[PDB]
């Protein structure tokens, strides 16, 4: 679910920090020092969005619960109307 | 027409169907408020026209034929009225 | 009774006009004592027609009323029995369609 | 009173719908820390080029260029 | 309670390693990496825990909830349907009291022995 993310960006910061250390005695640090900035802010922010998504899941059992009894009650009027509708057709 | 088949249950329902759809152009939908003359009119004749069935119905349903006119009754009486 | 609208209101007021059709006094009928079946276990002779004709005895002919509404076995007479301003030419009593 | 052929009487209070089901909801409290203004205040918001990447994430939910203008020392 | 708390560590910890990478980087980079690992392991702890405690959270409901939308719809759709309920049940009471008022009229009219009764007990 929610653990795919963290582990996409954790792949994405080895990559990155592999790729730099690779070819990091050719050319200047200035470009990898960016990019390793860049792969922490990307890890900050799925980090981030782990935690909103976990904060917001934590109530998830509630929200659940009083959608199912919203749904139940719209389905009982919905039925109830279906009913009284078909009896006067009908009639 | 007074006769009886099958007009009670659809003139109700129809009666019915006509009065909630007065009610909900009423009361729901119309220039009551934001929050014409034909639908006026309709909805003015659909009230006459349903109070003037209704008195006519139970009118007819007062003057209508009672038990009378029995099988056998209705042949002899058939019988003697043809011979006269 | 779901979807309604100018059409559906036309059709549904010439359906009951269909079906079930200044003084308008309505000439409430009581059940008549002479009858055949529960009435006077007797048949249709020249009493029952007579009452049901010249008094107000629905029994076959119909019960005339006031104001020269006479409703005989078939009189369509111009009365005012509906529940309007038109007094034209109603149909017969018994109005056998 | 009920005479005879009678219909039943309905249930007194049975499952409803009919009444104010958004309190039941808890929905109050949302409302009081989102501030449909309080709704769609809170989409782009959080509250009160890494900044395009970081845009992206609460929207949806070259190289040289970009490196060039980060010249920035200690503060 | 121990949901939010793993959450707000693991916010806290990726403000830090923000920070740690916003200054001079003199040291290995695997630094942000490794706080990415123990993040992702916290996060399925997390998860692991949250299905071992029966809770009534699944994958797809969490996956369309996370979706980028919120209950507001709902609410707006509950609060039309109240409405809607209300206006029916007004134009209902309109409609019973107009039935009242044509079954009194008709029984002034005709024989109110029977549309008494009827209207009265049924």
């Amino acid at each position: 679910r929610l653990s795919t993310l963290i582990e996409f960006l954790l792949h994405r910061a080895y990559s990155e920090l592999m790729v730099l250390t690779d070819l990091l005695p050719r050319k200047s640090d200035v470009e990898r020092k960016i990019e390793i900035v860049q792969f922490a802010s990307r890890t900050r922010q799925l980090f981030v969005r782990l935690l909103a998504l976990v904060k917001w899941a934590n109530d998830a059992g509630k929200v659940e619960k009083c959608a199912m009894i919203s749904s139940f009650l719209d389905q009982q009027a919905i039925l109830f109307v279906d009913t009284a509708d078909r009896l006067a057709s009908l009639a | 027409m007074a006769d009886r088949l099958t007009q009670l249950q659809d003139a109700v329902n129809s009666l019915a169907d006509q009065f909630c759809n007065a009610i909900g152009v009423l009361q729901q939908c119309g220039p009551p408020a934001s929050f014409a003359n034909p639908t006026e009119e309709y909805a003015q004749l659909f009230a006459a026209l349903i109070a003037r069935t209704a008195k006519d119905i139970d009118v007819l349903i007062d003057s209508l034929p009672s038990e009378e006119s029995t099988a056998a009754l209705q042949a002899a009486s058939l019988y003697k009225l043809e011979e006269e | 009774l779901s979807r309604n609208e100018i059409i559906q209101s036309y059709l549904s007021r010439q359906s009951s006009l269909l079906s079930s059709s200044a003084r308008q006094p309505h000439v409430l009928l009581p059940l008549p004592t002479p009858t055949d079946l529960p009435g006077l276990t007797r048949e249709v002779t020249q009493d029952d027609l007579d009452r049901i004709q010249a008094q107000q005895w629905p029994g076959v002919n119909g019960c005339e009323d006031t104001q020269g509404n006479w409703y005989d076995w078939t009189q369509c007479i111009s009365l005012d029995p509906h529940g309007d301003d038109g007094r034209l030419n109603i149909l017969p009593y018994v109005c056998l369609d | 009173g009920p005479f005879y052929l009678m219909r039943e009487l309905p249930g007194s209070t049975e499952l409803t719908g009919s009444t104010n089901l958004i309190t039941h909801y808890n929905l109050e409290q949302a409302y009081n820390k989102f501030c449909d203004l309080p709704g769609m205040i809170d989409l782009p918001g959080s509250h009160d080029l890494r900044s395009l990447i970081e845009k992206p994430p609460i929207l949806g939910g070259g190289t040289m260029l970009s490196g060039f203008r980060l010249h920035t020392g200690p503060l | 309670h121990l949901e939010e708390h793993l959450e707000k560590f693991v916010e806290n910890i990726r403000q830090l390693g923000i920070i740690v990478s916003d200054f001079q980087p003199s040291s290995q980079a695997g630094l942000s990496q490794k706080l990415n690992f123990i993040v992702t392991g916290l996060q399925d702890i997390d998860k692991c825990r949250q299905q071992l405690h029966d809770i009534t959270v699944p994958l797809e409901v969490f996956e369309y909830i996370d979706q980028g939308r919120n209950p507001q719809l709902y609410t707006k759709e509950c609060l039309e349907r109240a409405l809607a309920k209300n206006e029916q049940v007004k134009g209902k009471i309109d409609t019973m009291k107009k039935f009242k008022s044509l079954l009194i009229q008709e029984l002034s009219k005709v024989f109110p022995e029977d549309m008494a009764k009827y209207r009265s007990i049924r």
